[PDB]
C-alpha cells in the first residue's frame, strides 16, 4: 500500500505477500521520479525493503507502491568486457542493454559452481614470496590481508597492475595455455583509487579484456553487496559458457562489511557481536560459493579478495570472519613498507594447506614445497632471534641467531623486493630462494628429504 | 679474572636492570585496557540483545 | 493447510503449523523444496530448508508429509560421496548438469538402479527378532562383508516371509516381520531419523588399539578404537593431509568421512585423493573409496545442511559400530556447525549468552561427542564393536578460549595438539607436548607391557625430556649457549632427535610415512637408550664433544630411522633397531672414552 | 527395556535350540533354565514382556547381553570349525570356561574368535590360488586342531598357524 | 494443556499457572514415551519448563500435560551407597527404588542446620602432600584448581576412592571413633569415565561407604545442577542425622558454570563479562551453603570442589570469583603430569589459610606443620637452583642449591607420585617427609623448631 | 494487597499493585519470604526474592509490612549476634540450633524477653518535644547503660502521656506523643 515507516536506512512498507523472496519492486513517489528497490526480507502483510538510489524523497501517507514481477537477474552475455559499466545502473559509457543473452539468478542457486578436485593449472601474480610461499592455483579461495594505516590502495593497485600480464609468464612455464580473462568490481572504493586502478589495467594494456563495475559510497550497501553476486555471476557466466580463466578481484571486503552491519536495522533480526551480524558467513559464503572450477574440467573462476585490516590484527570480525571461509591468505607487514619495500608481504603469518595439490608435473618442481619451509623456518628464526637480539644483545647470541639474522636480512631485501610491471617465474623464485638459503651448511638444513635435498644442493 | 668480572657485572646489572625495569608495565597497562575494552564489547552485544 | 509468515536468509517461518513434532518433514511453499521443522515459537514455526529461497513468495501452503524426516541407511553407503542431507553429489552432477540441485527439487536418499546380493542372516521363519539384529548381509567390500543389513530401532516381531538367496533391489521386498497384527515391509534400504541417535545396550572402557599411521600422535600417545580426541587448527595448519595419511594408514573395516562445513577443495582433495590410496590389509577396486563411506558438505549451502551432516554423519557412523565392526570417524570441523548454530540463533534473533552464541550449542556439542564411542553392540545378536571418534576444532569467536574449545576440551578424553606456524615450518603434523592428557594410556599401555615392551615408561621419559627442553630452551636463549652444563646437552640433544624422528615428516604418506606403535616403541628406546648412555658416560668423565662425537653413526642411524619402512623387519619391528639397541651399547663405551 | 530383555531371552533359547537340539548339554541348559521355560511352551510375546517388566522374569539386559555374547562366541566358534566335529563336553566345557570370565572384550576367547572368524571370512569369499590353497590347508588344520583342543588350552601351533595364516591372509597377489 | 512451543533447550507450554514453583511435570506424547520435566517459570496462561531428556519429538497439537501435584525432592536414606544413579535420584543399574526414610527438598538447605564455627578434626584423602602441604579440616572448604592439560577427572575420582581407608589406621592411631562416609557427584562425564570411576571405587574398596552420582554432558543441564543439591543433601541428611564426617566431591565445576552460563541466562536475565553472569556467586554460594560444621560437635560436612580452567587462563570469572569464597586452593601444574608424576599436583604454589589451627590431633604429629614449611622452603629452593645450575654450570654451584635440587627430584619422585591402589597416612606421610628431610643435615634446617629437628632427623 | 501474577526464578513478579511502594519490604505467598519491591512496570511489580522461592504459585496474596526496609534500633543490641537484615541469631540458635537463618523468618529484629529498667528524663509534661532530645534513658549493657532514649526522626509535638519509672518490655509502650491527634 503505503510506506509504513523508515529506521535507518531501510524503510519499512506495508504491502501484501503477492511478491516473491528478492522479487524488484518500483516506488512510486509525488516527486515525478520511480525508484527501484529489493524486497530484504518478507512478513505477515508487512515488507522491509532499501531503496537502490538515494535514501530520501518517499512520501508518508501519499506513496505509491508497485510490483515489477520479475526477480533480481543481471543479463550476462560475451560482450561485458571491454565496456565501462556500473553496479547500480549508472550509464556513463553503457547504452539502453547490457547485451546479455540468458539470465541467471545473482546467488548461484541453479548454477553451484565449485571444483570437485585439486587445482592442477598453476597460476602467477608476479611475486615471488606469494607464489613460492602459497602455490596458488585455478579454482583457489586466498584472501589478501591488508592493515590500517599502511598503503593497502597501493598494493592492491600493484596487484590490479600485475594482473594482465601474469599470461606470458605462465604461457613459458606450461601453466596456462587459454584465454584469460579479468573481473573488476568495485564498491565504497575513491575514485581516484579506482581511476589508478583503471588506469593501471589502462596501462598494462588488459583493459579490453577487463570488465569494471564502479559502485560509490555514498550509495546504499545493497547495490554494492549486490555488485560483487552480479560481477560474480558475469565472470562464472563467461568462464562457464567458453571454458576460459577468470580472475575476479573484489575490492573492498570492508565495504561489503560495513555496510552489511547497516542492513538488518529495520528487519527482525539483529546484529551480534562487535557491530556485525551473526549471518555475516553466509553473506560471504554467498559471495565465496561461486569461486572455484567450472564443471566441465576446462576452465575456472579464480578469487582474490582484497581485505584490509581495520585494527592491525586477525581478531576482528572482517578478516577472522572471512577467513574462516578460505584456507588462508597473505599477511601484508608495514614494517616492510616503512623502510622500503613493495609489496611488504610478510611470511611468517601465512601459511596454505594448497601447496602440494597445486604443483604438479610440467609446470613446478618438487622441492618448492620443502624450500618455502625451510625459508619460513629461517624467516621464523631470524624474526625471533631479531626481537630478542634487542633485549639481551648480541653478547648472548650464538652463531645460529646470527645466521638467521643475516638470511633474514639477505632474503628480507631481495625476495620482497621486485617491480610492478614484471612478473618473475616459480623456476626463478626457487632459483632465488635457494641462493638465499645457500647461507647456512648442507647438514644444517632440514626442513627436505635428503634425496632431493642432495639433488638440488 | 677480576678485570673481566669487574667488566661483566656492570653489563649484567644494567641488563637486570634495563629488562626488569620496562619488562611488565606496558604489557600489564595493555592488558588492564584490553581486558575492560573486552568486557565492554561484550557487554554491548548483550544489552542491545536484551533490547 | 499451512501459511507462509516469513522468509529471512536462508530459514524460513510458517504460521499455522500447529500438532507437529520436531523431526517430521515438510514442503515449503508451492515449489516442494526439502526441509524440517526443528521448533516452533506460537503461533509460527521455524523450519529450516536445505535449499536456498530466492523465488519463495509468502502465503503459499506447507504441508507435513506425515512422517519424521530421516536418511536411507542400507546398501549403497560405501564407494559414493553424499551431501549432508544423504543426496548423491555423482549421479546429480551428469543428471543435474550441477554440484548442486536445483531449488524446488528433491533427490533420493540412496540408487535405486543397483543390484545387491542378498544373503540370509541367522533369522528365518518361525524365529523372534528385534532391532538391531543382523537379518541380511550385503558386499560392501572386496574381501569380506563389511555392511551388513539390520533391522532398524523400534522395531520387532517373527518373520513371517524371508526372501531366499540371489540379487535383489533396493525396491523389492525381501523381508516381512509382524509382531502385532501387521508390523510393517521390510526393504534392502532403512529408514531412521538422523536427529535421534541409535540406542546401545551398555557402554565399556576401550581396550583395544587402533593404528592411525602418525609418529608423533602415536609416539605421544596411545593410539586407540573408541575414544575421544579434539585436534586445534586455524584452517591453515593442513589438516587435510593428516586427514588423507590417517585415512590411508588406518586399517579399520569401516571409514566414516564427516564434513559440516568447507571451502569446497578440501572434499574434492578427499574424494580425488581417496581413488589413488591403498588399503593396508587388500587391494580391491578403489578401496580407500570404497571402504570408507564420506559426507561432503560445503560452506556455501545452507546451515541446515551443515547442522544436519553432523547428525547423518553421526548416525552413519553409529550405524556402522551397531553393526559390529571397528570404524573410524574424522571429523572436520565442529566450528564450523558451531558457527551454523550461531549463525541460526542469530536468524532467529535469540538472545545469546556465550559471547554471540546459542544457549543449546554446548548441549549439542557436548551431546554429539556422547554419541561416538566403544561399547556393545545393539541387537539380539550382542557383537563387539567400536567407534573413533577424532574431530577438529579451531577458533569460532575471535579468542583462544572460546565456548567450543571449552565444551569441546571438557566432553573430550584426549588431548591433541596442532600448531599451523610449526606446520609451516616443516614440522607437520605438529603436536603440543607440555599441554594434553588421555585416560586410555593405562589401559593401551597394559595389554601393551604384557604383549610388548615397556612402552609406557618410553613415552612418560620422552614427555619429560620434551618438557625440560622447553625449560632449558629459555636458559639457553636468555642467559646464552655456552654457558650450560654438559647435562642439558644430552637433553637437548635426545629432544632434538626425538622431536625431530617423531614431529618430522614429509607429505602424506610419502617417503615412509607409515609407523607402527612397535617400531615407534623400538625407535625411542634407543632414543631413550642413547640418552642415557651419554648421562651415563658424561657422570662417569668425558668431554661433550668428544661424546656427541662419539656417537657418530648412532645420532645419525637414530635420527633416519624415519625412512626404513616396516618392510624390513618381519611386520611390526624393525631388525635394524634391535640391532642399533646393543649397537648403542657397544658403542657407549667407546663413547665413554 | 522390556523388549530387549525378551528378544535377548527369545535370541538366547533360539540360539540355545540350534546350537543343541539333542538336549545332551546340561551345563549350558542348565544356567539357561529361566529363558528356555519361556521358549519352550506356547506363549506370545506380550506375555513375556509383561512377565519381565513385573519382575517375573529375567530383565538383566547386561547379563543376557554377556550371556548371549558367548553364545554368540560359541555358536560361532562352532560353526567356524566345520567340516570338523568336536565333543559336546569339550563345546559344555569352554562355555562353561568362557562364562566363568565377565570380561568378553579383552580375553583371549574373543581374539581367537575373531582371529578364527576373519580367517574363515577371509576365505569364504576367496579366489583359487596358491596362497588360498595354502592358506585354506592351514585353515583347516588350525579348525582341526581348535576342535580337537577347544579354545581353552593355550598351543603354539594354534598361534603360529594364526600368525601365519594372518600374515598370509594380509599378503597380495604378487 | 499443551505445548505451546519449543525455542533451543526451554519448551513453551500453554499449562495453566496452579502448579506451583519446583512441581513435577509429566509429558504425555502420543508415542509410548512419557518424560519428566521441573518448572522452571510459571505465569497466568503459560509455563516454561525444561525436558530432562531430549528437546524435540513433541507435538503442539496432538501432545499433552499435565501436573502431578509433588514437589521436586530427593528420598535421603543410608541405604544408597553402593549403587549407581542418575542426575535426579533415579537409578540406572536396574537395581532396586531408593529406600529413602525422610523427604526433603533440595533447593539450598532451607532448614538452616548448619553453624559458623571453626574446625577442629583433621581430614585426609590419603595423599601426602594433599594431607600435609594443603590439609584441610572438617568444614573448610578447599578446591582444586586445574585446566585442560592433566587428568583432572582422574585426580578427582582418585581424591574419593583414596578417602575411606585413612579411617581404619586413623582408628589404630586412637584418632576418631566415627564411621566416614564419601559423597560422589559427576556432572558433563563421559560413559568411560564414569565407569572407570565405578571400577576404581570397586577396586580401591570405597564403593560399598560411598553413593555415586552419574550425570553426562548429553542429557540437559537441569539434572546436572540437580544433581549437586541431591549430593550436598544426601551428605547433609547423613553428616547431620548420623553425626558422621562426610566428605563430598563435586566435580566439575566447568560443567556446572557451563550449563548455569548457557541456560537460564538469556530468559529475562544479561549476562556479565565474558558469557559468565553475576549470579553465579548466588549459584556456588548455594552449593557452599550446605558445606560446614553441623550441629552436635560429632559430624561435619566437608565439601571439595573441582575447578577445571578452560586454558589454563587466570582471565575468567569462575576461578577468580570462586577463589574467594574458598579457604586458599591446590594448584596442580602442567609440567608435572608431562613428566611423568601422578598425580602432577605440586605444593609450591599451593598454600591454606587455617592448615595446622584448621587440622586436630589424635592421629597427627606436631611436627607436620613445621616440616610443611622446610619441605617448602627446600622445593622453592630447589627450583630456583635447578635453573641456578643450568644457569651458573658446574663450577658456580652452591652446596645449597645442590642439595636443594637433589631433595628436589628425591622429594617429587617420592612425595608426589603415587599410584592407584596404594593407600597413605598422616604417620607414612610425616616419615617421608622425615626421610626426604634427613637427606639435609643438621646446620642447613633452620626453618623449624630445634627440638622437633633434634627429635626427628 | 497484590496478586501473584507469575515467579520465574528467584525473581517474584505480583500484580494489583494500588499504592504500594518501591521501598517498602513486604512477604509474598504465604511462607512469609524476604523480598522488596525494586522497580514495577505498569499494574505489575518486579520484586526481587532473597530466599528459596519453591513452594510458591500464582494467585496468591502480597502483605505489606507496613513500613520501609529498615532496622530496628534499641536496648539489646550489644551481647548478640544478627545479620545485616536485623534476624535474630541467637534466636535461631535457641529454636534451631544453628548459625544459618532458615526461609520464611519473619520474627522481630530485638528480643522481647530481656527487660530493661526505663527512668525518666528531664522532660515534663506540658513542654513541646522534638526529634533528638534525650527523653530517657535504658540499660543496654551488662553492668551500666549506654542507650540514651531519645525522640526518632519526624516527630514532634507535646508529651501527652508521661510514663513512670521501672521495668518494662520492647512490646509495651512507655511514651506516646500528641500533633495533630494520635
Amino acid at each position: 500500500n503505503t510506506v509504513s515507516g523508515v529506521n535507518g536506512p531501510l524503510v519499512i512498507l506495508e504491502k501484501v505477500k503477492f511478491p516473491r523472496y528478492n522479487e524488484i519492486v518500483n516506488l512510486t513517489l509525488p516527486d515525478g521520479t520511480v525508484r527501484q528497490g529489493q524486497v530484504l526480507e518478507i512478513r505477515g502483510d508487512r515488507a522491509i525493503v532499501q531503496v537502490f538510489e538515494g535514501t530520501s524523497g518517499i512520501d508518508v501517507k501519499k506513496t505509491t507502491v508497485e510490483f515489477t514481477g520479475e526477480s533480481l537477474r543481471i543479463p550476462v552475455s560475451e560482450d561485458m568486457l571491454g565496456r565501462i559499466f556500473d553496479g547500480s545502473g549508472r550509464p556513463i559509457d553503457n547504452g539502453p542493454k547490457v547485451f546479455a543473452e540468458d539470465y541467471l539468478d545473482i546467488n548461484g542457486s541453479p548454477i553451484n559452481p565449485y571444483a570437485r578436485i585439486y587445482p592442477e593449472e598453476m597460476i602467477s601474480t608476479g611475486v615471488s614470496a606469494i607464489d613460492t610461499m602459497n602455490s596458488i592455483a585455478r579454482g583457489q579461495k586466498i584472501p589478501i590481508f591488508s592493515a590500517s594505516g599502511l598503503p593497502h590502495n597501493e598494493i592492491a593497485a600493484q596487484i590490479c597492475r600485475q594482473a594482465g600480464l601474469v599470461r606470458p609468464t605462465k604461457d613459458v612455464h606450461d601453466g596456462h595455455e587459454e584465454n584469460f580473462s579479468i573481473v573488476f568490481a568495485a564498491m565504497g572504493v575513491n575514485l581516484e583509487t579506482a581511476r589508478f586502478f583503471k588506469q593501471d589495467f589502462e596501462e598494462n594494456g588488459s583493459l579490453e579484456r577487463t570488465s569494471l563495475f564502479l559502485n560509490l559510497a555514498n550509495d546504499p550497501t545493497i547495490e554494492r553487496i549486490i555488485t560483487p553476486r552480479l560481477a560474480l555471476t558475469t565472470a562464472e557466466y563467461l568462464a562457464y559458457q567458453t571454458e576460459r580463466h577468470v580472475l575476479t578481484i573484489l575490492t573492498d571486503m570492508s565495504s561489503y562489511a560495513d555496510a552489511l552491519r547497516e542492513v538488518s536495522a529495520a528487519r527482525e533480526e539483529v546484529p551480534g557481536r562487535r557491530g556485525y551480524p551473526g549471518y555475516m558467513y553466509t553473506d560471504l559464503s554467498t559471495i565465496y560459493e561461486r569461486a572455484g572450477r567450472v564443471e566441465g574440467r576446462n576452465g575456472s573462476i579464480t578469487q582474490i579478495p582484497i581485505l584490509t585490516m581495520p585494527n592491525d590484527d586477525i581478531t576482528h570480525p572482517i578478516p577472522d570472519l572471512t577467513g574462516y571461509i578460505t584456507e588462508g591468505q597473505i599477511f601484508v607487514d608495514r614494517q616492510l613498507h616503512n623502510k622500503g619495500i613493495y609489496p611488504p608481504i610478510n611470511v611468517l603469518p601465512s601459511l596454505s594447506r594448497l601447496m602440494k595439490s597445486a604443483i604438479g608435473e610440467g609446470m613446478t618442481r618438487k622441492d618448492h614445497g620443502d624450500v618455502s619451509n625451510q625459508l619460513y623456518a629461517k624467516y621464523a628464526i631470524g624474526k625471533d632471534a631479531a626481537a630478542m637480539k634487542a633485549v639481551v644483545g648480541e653478547e648472548a647470541l650464538s652463531i645460529e641467531d646470527k645466521l638467521s639474522l643475516e638470511f633474514l636480512e639477505k632474503f628480507e631485501k631481495t625476495f620482497i623486493t621486485q617491480g610492478a610491471y614484471e612478473d618473475r617465474t616459480v623456476f626463478e623464485s626457487l632459483d632465488q630462494a635457494w641462493s638465499l638459503l645457500r647461507i647456512y651448511p648442507k647438514e644444517m638444513l632440514n626442513r627436505i628429504s635428503p634425496k632431493i635435498l642432495d639433488e638440488f644442493y | 679474572a677480576f678485570i673481566i668480572l669487574d667488566e661483566v657485572i656492570k653489563v649484567t646489572n644494567r641488563r637486570v636492570n634495563a629488562i626488569e625495569h620496562v619488562i611488565i608495565p606496558r604489557t600489564e597497562n595493555t592488558i588492564a585496557y584490553i581486558n575492560s575494552e573486552l568486557d565492554e564489547l561484550d557487554r554491548e552485544e548483550f544489552y542491545r540483545l536484551k533490547k | 493447510y499451512g501459511a507462509i509468515y516469513s522468509v529471512s536468509g536462508p530459514v524460513v517461518i510458517a504460521e499455522n503449523m500447529i500438532g507437529c513434532a520436531m523431526y517430521e518433514l515438510v514442503k515449503v511453499g508451492h515449489d516442494n523444496l526439502v526441509g524440517e521443522v526443528i521448533r516452533i515459537d506460537g503461533d509460527k514455526a521455524t523450519i529450516q530448508v536445505y535449499e536456498e529461497t530466492a523465488g519463495l513468495t509468502v502465503g503459499d501452503p506447507v504441508l507435513r508429509t506425515g512422517k519424521p524426516l530421516s536418511v536411507e541407511l542400507g546398501p549403497g553407503l560405501m564407494e559414493t560421496i553424499y551431501d549432508g542431507i544423504q543426496r548423491p553429489l555423482k549421479a546429480i552432477k551428469e543428471e543435474s548438469q550441477s554440484i548442486y540441485i536445483p531449488r524446488g527439487i528433491d533427490t533420493p536418499a540412496l540408487d535405486r538402479t543397483i543390484k545387491w546380493q542378498f544373503t540370509p542372516g541367522k533369522f528365518q521363519v518361525g524365529d523372534h527378532i528385534s532391532g538391531g539384529d543382523i537379518y541380511g548381509s550385503v558386499f560392501e567390500n572386496s574381501l569380506i562383508s563389511s555392511h551388513k543389513i539390520l533391522l532398524p530401532p523400534r522395531s520387532r516381531g517373527t518373520i513371517t516371509w524371508i526372501a531366499p538367496a540371489g540379487e535383489y533391489t533396493l525396491d523389492e521386498k525381501i523381508l516381512e516381520v509382524e509382531f502385532d497384527g501387521k508390523k510393517s515391509d521390510f526393504t534392502l534400504y532403512h529408514t531412521w531419523p538422523v536427529r535421534v541417535p541409535r540406542p546401545v545396550t551398555e557402554k565399556l572402557s576401550a581396550d583395544y588399539p587402533l593404528l592411525t599411521g602418525q609418529r608423533v600422535l602415536d609416539a605421544l600417545f596411545p593410539c586407540v578404537q573408541g575414544g575421544t580426541t579434539c585436534i586445534p587448527g586455524a584452517f591453515g595448519c593442513g589438516k587435510t593431509v593428516i586427514s588423507q595419511s590417517l585415512s590411508k594408514y588406518s586399517n579399520s573395516d569401516a571409514i566414516i568421512y564427516v564434513g559440516c562445513g568447507e571451502r569446497g577443495n578440501e572434499m574434492a582433495e578427499v574424494l580425488m585423493e581417496f581413488p589413488e590410496l591403498y588399503t593396508e590389509m587388500s587391494g580391491t577396486k578403489e578401496p580407500i573409496m570404497k571402504r570408507t563411506t564420506l559426507v561432503a558438505n560445503t560452506s556455501n549451502m545452507p546451515v541446515a545442511a551443515r547442522e544436519a551432516s553432523i547428525y547423518t554423519g553421526i548416525t552413519l557412523a553409529e550405524y556402522f559400530r551397531d553393526q559390529g565392526k571397528n570404524v573410524s570417524m574424522i571429523a572436520d570441523s565442529s566450528s564450523r556447525w558451531a558457527e551454523a548454530l550461531r549463525e541460526i540463533s542469530g536468524r532467529l534473533g535469540e538472545m545469546p549468552a556465550d559471547q554471540g552464541f546459542p544457549a543449546y550449542l554446548g548441549a549439542k556439542l557436548a551431546s554429539f561427542y556422547e554419541r561416538a564411542g566403544k561399547a556393545v553392540a545393539l541387537g539380539s545378536p550382542d557383537r563387539t564393536g567400536s567407534v573413533s571418534i577424532v574431530a577438529a576444532v579451531s577458533p569460532a569467536g575471535g579468542d583462544f578460549s572460546d565456548p567450543v574449545t571449552t565444551a569441546t576440551l571438557g566432553i573430550t578424553q584426549v588431548f591433541w595438539g596442532l600448531d599451523k606456524k610449526l606446520a609451516q615450518r616443516k614440522h607437520f603434523p605438529s603436536i603440543n607436548t607440555s599441554v594434553s592428557y588421555s585416560k586410555y594410556t593405562n589401559v593401551l599401555n597394559k595389554f601393551y607391557d604384557s604383549n610388548y615392551p615397556e612402552f609406557p615408561v618410553l613415552r612418560d621419559r620422552m614427555k619429560e625430556i620434551l618438557s625440560n627442553a622447553e625449560e632449558l630452551e629459555q636458559v639457553v636463549q636468555l642467559v646464552g649457549k655456552s654457558a650450560l652444563s654438559d647435562s642439558d646437552k644430552i637433553t637437548l640433544d635426545v629432544a632434538t632427535l626425538i622431536k625431530e624422528d617423531f614431529l618430522q615428516q614429509n607429505g602424506y604418506s610419502t617417503y615412509d610415512a607409515f609407523c607402527p606403535i612397535w617400531k615407534t616403541f623400538d625407535m625411542m628406546r634407543a632414543f631413550i637408550s642413547y640418552h642415557d648412555e651419554a648421562q651415563k658416560a658424561v657422570a662417569n668423565g668425558a668431554n661433550w664433544s668428544k661424546l656427541a662425537d662419539s656417537t657418530g653413526d648412532v645420532k645419525h642411524a637414530v635420527s633416519s630411522s624415519k625412512f626404513f619402512e616396516p618392510s624390513r623387519g618381519e611386520k611390526e619391528v624393525h631388525g635394524e633397531f634391535e640391532k642399533l639397541l646393543s649397537t648403542m651399547q657397544e658403542r657407549f663405551a667407546e663413547s665413554t672414552d | 527395556y522390556h523388549s530387549q530383555v525378551v528378544g535377548k531371552i527369545g535370541y538366547i533359547a533360539r540360539c540355545m535350540q540350534t546350537i543343541d537340539p539333542e538336549n545332551n548339554l546340561k551345563k549350558i541348559r542348565e544356567d539357561y533354565q529361566d529363558v528356555l521355560i519361556w521358549a519352550e511352551k506356547n506363549y506370545r510375546f506380550e506375555e513375556i514382556l509383561e512377565a519381565s517388566k513385573s519382575g517375573k522374569c529375567p530383565n538383566d539386559l547386561d547379563a543376557l547381553s554377556r550371556r548371549s555374547l558367548i553364545l554368540l562366541e560359541l555358536l560361532r566358534l562352532v560353526s567356524s570349525i566345520s567340516p570338523f566335529k568336536m565333543k559336546l563336553d569339550l563345546i559344555e566345557s569352554q562355555y562353561e570356561k568362557m562364562k566363568q570370565h565377565v570380561n568378553l572384550w579383552k580375553s583371549d576367547y574373543h581374539v581367537k574368535l575373531n582371529q578364527l572368524n576373519q580367517l574363515t571370512d577371509y576365505l569364504k569369499n576367496a579366489a583359487p590360488t596358491p596362497k588360498n590353497n595354502f592358506l585354506r590347508a592351514m585353515t583347516s588344520v588350525l579348525q582341526m586342531q581348535i576342535a580337537q583342543y577347544g579354545i581353552t588350552e593355550d598351543n603354539e601351533g594354534i598361534n603360529q598357524l594364526f600368525k601365519l595364516g594372518l600374515h598370509l591372509l594380509a599378503m597380495a597377489n604378487e
